[PDB]
């Protein structure tokens, strides 16, 4: 998967 | 058009998701110069993320094609020119961004909670710059986006729960510019179990209008400790 | 140039952002050679994709003005945002409308283009018909329709029930017959006759193409049962 | 569920 930032698109 | 009305607006523009009539909508609402509610700061914040997220998105995109066109000139050189396009773009974008934070959020800032979400809100839009800079450019755009992250981190360790939204969200982005910024995974790490661990502990203190947001972002700290750990 | 704005076309569809890709093509056809096969599905996604992310937005606004019957206030904004959407949508439709006449459709010089041309030009009326309200929308209904009718009479004579362009005409004008003539013995029947058609003549099926027309089937069907149930 | 037309934005 890809690593979490937020906001989120 | 009065601020209520321009509410309206970008909530409908959300619904249609047109981002940037939403974007357009919250920045004329920050412009009227009263501190933002809630939903205000929170409509501005997914405006601008799908604004500047787009070009993100595509930014990756056309930098690799650019990378696997060696050899290849007149591609490469679409390509490159292409990606310096959107590489415009997008630091228009941070930049309108950064402006509203520095000369109406910030300094009008009354409680911690939004003093934090401004902070941290600064800190994301200078990463995306240091994304796209170069140089000794680069090195002070990192610069900016750290002292922001870090002190947005020390307010709420200050002034904030464990579980609080804000202050997890904080987290999770400072433990990314760590990890994808800073090349440190170590850092990255330590800053997201601390997070992850100290709102595990105290669950008793989410309300109902918290507790959706507080365990998600949890969710997505304890992801980048699994990702980062593999 | 030619050869330089698909590629740039392709950059933009891989970046998708397909305003600048609708721009690339839009600039192809313009220089007035016909389209070879891959320049004319390049234009056609990157224009379905600008048009439908305003159909999208206007469908949204107007279920929310639709919604909001008995609050005046919010209805009115509904209803003024919605009028800002059709503005942009009818640019838009015009804009590809434009195209066609003056460029794809008379230089086309094979039955399959000609076809796919006058789809797309009913097509595009048919969006402009479904925001068209009172005296001009008889009249865009009438081009949608006159051109997909000519399409119609030159795939049934020219092409393989099985042709991806001739099922997809069908799936399209039978959707034209349902929701913008409010016809639908005439939207299923057309439906139904093409996708008999095509299963009687499975053989006309080739290797490159069969997946775009057996997923084609597999949507007129499902048209049918969702219009039939 | 809705009904189909082609092309489609996606796909
Ligand atoms: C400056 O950085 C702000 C980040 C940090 C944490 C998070 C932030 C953003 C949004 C606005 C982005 C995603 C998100 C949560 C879903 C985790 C929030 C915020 O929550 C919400 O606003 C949301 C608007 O988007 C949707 C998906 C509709 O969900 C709403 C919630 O219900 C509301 O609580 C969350 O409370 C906080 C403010
Ligand atoms: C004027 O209206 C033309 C419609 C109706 C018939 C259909 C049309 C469009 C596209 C261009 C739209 C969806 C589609 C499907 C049947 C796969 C096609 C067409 O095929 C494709 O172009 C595709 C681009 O999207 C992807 C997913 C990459 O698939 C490609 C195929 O492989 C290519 O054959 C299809 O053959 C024909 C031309
Ligand atoms: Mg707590």
């Amino acid at each position: 998967p890809r690593r979490n930032t937020l906001p989120a698109m | 058009m009065d601020k209520n009305e321009l509410v309206q607006k970008a909530k409908l523009a959300e619904q249609a998701e047109r981002y940037d009539d939403m974007a357009a909508c919250m920045k004329s609402v920050t412009e009227q110069g009263a501190e933002l509610s809630n939903e205000e700061r929170n409509l501005l914040s997914v405006a601008y993320k799908n604004v500047v997220g787009a070009r993100r998105s595509s930014w990756r995109v056309v930098s690799s094609i650019e990378q696997k066109t060696e050899g290849a000139e007149k591609k490469q050189q679409m390509a490159r020119e292409y990606r310096e396009k959107i590489e415009t773009e997008l630091r228009d974008i941070c930049n309108d961004v950064l402006s509203l934070l520095e000369k109406f959020l910030i300094p009008n800032a009354s409680q911690a909670e939004s003093k934090v979400f401004y902070l941290k809100m600064k800190g994301d839009y200078y990463r995306y710059l240091a994304e796209v800079a170069a140089g000794d450019d680069k090195k002070g755009i990192v610069d900016q986006s750290q002292q922001a992250y870090q002190e947005a981190f020390e307010i709420s360790k200050k002034e904030m729960q464990p579980t609080h939204p804000i202050r997890l969200g904080l987290a999770l982005n400072f433990s990314v510019f760590y990890y994808e910024i800073l090349n440190s995974p170590e850092k990255a790490c330590s800053l997201a179990k601390t997070a992850f661990d100290e709102a595990i502990a105290e669950l008793d203190t989410l309300s109902e209008e918290s507790y959706k947001d507080s365990t998600l972002i949890m969710q997505l700290l304890r992801d980048n400790l699994t990702l980062w750990t593999s």
